[PDB]
DNA sequence: CACGACCCGCACGTACGCAGC
DNA sequence: GGCTGCGTACGTGCGGGTCGT
């Protein structure tokens, strides 16, 4: 009696296997993906992709001239990503693949504090929850493109600094974080052409000027000579050091900041406005930090050239 | 670590998958396992390659970014679409973007720069532009350089909307002004020129002296800390005058040295 | 780009432990 | 006690991975 119980508990377990199987991959197909890719996909990945198409399809229903509509995902810089606020990645732009070199399958449904910085998490926990609905923030976040444009085993991923912005959404409480990442590009591979009004700088870990572009000549009006060796910290509109200190810390820490916009005061009088882009030179010898590069866009003219505000401009 | 252990996790992984899809298909709202499948296999027949539409992309970048999109032909700058969410961004109606140039709708001085960023794939400037019913604000332009209808060049681009009693003054630790706000012309009546260069504590009473250098000497070794000071204060006509002195040193970030001492003077 | 070198992942098989007509 | 459904734990086998001289 025993042998014939486990002769008919050998043989149930088969068909319970088989039936599961099947439906499996009957649930495979109707998720919205070509039918080759998810013929091949494991049962967690199924099981992922439907639990995050199915809460996304959740969200647009209570969020929700066709020509046009394609364009817009090309025409930005960055890609999309919606987080819950328990960190499940629910949707990412299909271009994400392009930045980081991540597909968007390999990512969709996996909880985003696997995929950055432990040092960065407590910064994204705060910003995930409700505490201003709006958000801004840098984080790191795994990369697996070289600067060559390759692409590496997940074990050889470096850390890539995305400039998230967006908002969090309640919806009737799911809270979900929308943002739109934007790589920081490497002042070294530039790409995009430099209007007129830029002028590239470098500077030592404390911020002081090590050498200044020329041009600084006719934007601001001061020589590159007057200013290597004094404290970038002097000329900074003293209503801007705060933010200037904050995107010091954040530059030191991350790797890369994009200021805010500040005012430099000018050589005879008066302040121009000003944005930086900062970049970390890292010595590949002992991986020690060397100096910041910078790129500067002047956004207007010297406005009040009339004043005087230093001791440098008499 | 042993292979039993990492089957277990496996295992309450899968568990937690199922129990939430169970939880997110309506029907189901408790099945076994291939019954939870089931329904949630017939569910999904109920909707539906990409995972979103076009439009429902367009609505999420629209509520993540607070821009618009617009289209300008190379040679002339001449607006050639404009979403319609221009107007709640530069409360600028459709009409008014439609056969202008996208010049006219910037700062005059933005004018050589977005005639040198549109010159003959992508583009990316900060240039300020005008609010309608003047008002200017900074935004961030993002797009490329493309052939068009799908020089026939036309950039596509989605412009993203970038976002008195006291006067603030700094000191070195001996007590020289070294930049004065030209809030000072007015709160104290000095020029900013006036003040540069002499030490704080002249422009003080002679009896309160002692009290400022006492709060100069303390907050350089409080090192961080605000010290809120009253005294009288000598005003360009002679009158005397009671402000609060609030400060604190200014340490650099990354080596922690003095940098210089920063003061909000308000005039009480 | 090879091939044993394995080491790691995954999927299946079998059986053990519980309700219940 | 039968024998049925159902879930969970351990071991084994296979293909695709990564080193290495």
């Amino acid at each position: 009696s025993s042998e014939r119980r486990k002769e008919k508990s050998r043989d149930a377990a088969r068909c319970r296997r088989s039936k599961e199987t099947e439906v499996f991959y009957e649930l495979a197909h109707e998720l919205p993906l070509p039918h080759s890719v998810s013929s091949h996909l494991d049962k967690a990945s199924i099981m992922r992709l439907a639990i995050s198409f199915l809460r996304t399809h959740k969200l647009l229903s209570s969020v929700c001239d066709q020509q046009m509509d394609n364009l817009y995902l090309k025409a930005l810089e960055g890609f999309i990503a919606v987080v819950t606020q328990d960190g499940d990645m629910i949707f990412l732009s299909e271009n994400i693949s392009k930045f980081m070199g991540l597909t968007q399958v390999e990512l969709t449904g996996h909880s985003i504090f696997d995929f950055t910085h432990p040092c960065d998490h407590e910064e994204i926990r705060e910003n995930l929850s409700l505490k201003s609905t709006e958000r801004d923030f840098f984080m790191r976040m795994k990369c697996t493109v070289t600067n060559r444009g390759r692409t590496v085993n997940l074990k050889s991923a470096t850390w890539k600094v995305l400039h998230c912005t967006g908002q969090v959404k309640v919806y009737n409480l799911l809270s979900c974080l929308i943002i739109m990442c934007e790589p920081i590009q490497h002042p070294s591979h530039m790409d995009i052409p430099l209007d007129s009004k830029t002028f590239l700088s470098r500077h030592s870990m404390d911020m002081k000027f090590t050498y200044c572009d020329d041009r600084i000549t006719e934007l601001i009006g001061y020589h590159p000579e007057e200013l290597l060796g004094r404290s970038a910290y002097e000329f900074y509109h003293a209503l801007d050091s705060e933010n200037m200190t904050k995107s010091h810390q954040n530059l030191c820490t991350k790797g890369q900041v994009v200021s805010g916009q500040y005012r430099m005061l000018a050589k005879h009088g008066g302040y121009v406005w000003l944005e930086t882009q900062g970049t970390v030179i890292y010595n590949p010898r002992n991986l020690q930090p060397q100096c910041i590069m910078c790129v500067n866009y002047v956004l207007s003219e010297i406005e009040k050239n009339d004043v005087v505000f230093s001791m440098d401009q008499t | 670590e042993n292979h039993s252990e990492i089957e277990r996790r496996r295992r309450n992984k899968m568990t937690a998958y199922i129990t939430e899809l169970s939880d997110m298909v309506p029907t189901c709202s408790k099945p076994d396992k291939l019954t939870i499948l089931r329904m949630a296999v017939s569910h999904m027949k109920s909707l539906r390659p990409s995972f979103l539409t076009d439009q429902e992309l367009k609505h999420l970048i629209l509520e993540a970014a607070d821009g618009f999109l617009f289209i300008v032909s190379c040679e002339t700058g001449r607006v050639v679409y404009v979403s319609d969410s221009v107007t709640p961004v530069l409360n600028q109606p459709q009409s008014e973007w439609f056969g202008s140039t996208l010049y006219d709708q910037v700062h005059p001085d933005d004018v050589d720069k977005l005639r040198e960023q549109l010159s003959t794939s992508r583009r990316s400037f900060i240039c300020r532009m005008r609010c309608g019913s003047p008002h200017f604000v900074v935004v961030h332009c993002t797009g490329y350089i493309k052939a068009w209808p799908p020089s026939k060049f036309c950039l596509v681009a989605i412009g993203r909307l970038q976002v008195p009693t006291e006067f603030i003054s700094r000191h070195n630790i001996e007590g020289i002004f070294t930049f004065v706000d030209h809030r000072c012309v007015a709160t104290v009546g000095y020029q900013p020129q006036e003040l540069l260069g002499k030490n704080i504590v002249e422009f003080c009473h002679p009896e309160d002296q002692q009290l400022l250098r006492d709060s100069f000497q303390q907050v350089v070794k409080l090192k961080g800390q605000v010290l809120s000071v009253m005294f009288r204060f000598r005003s360009k006509n002679q009158e005397w005058l009671w402000m609060r002195t609030s400060s604190f040193t200014f340490q650099n970030p990354y080596s922690d040295e003095i940098e210089y001492i920063i003061c909000t003077n308000t005039n009480v």
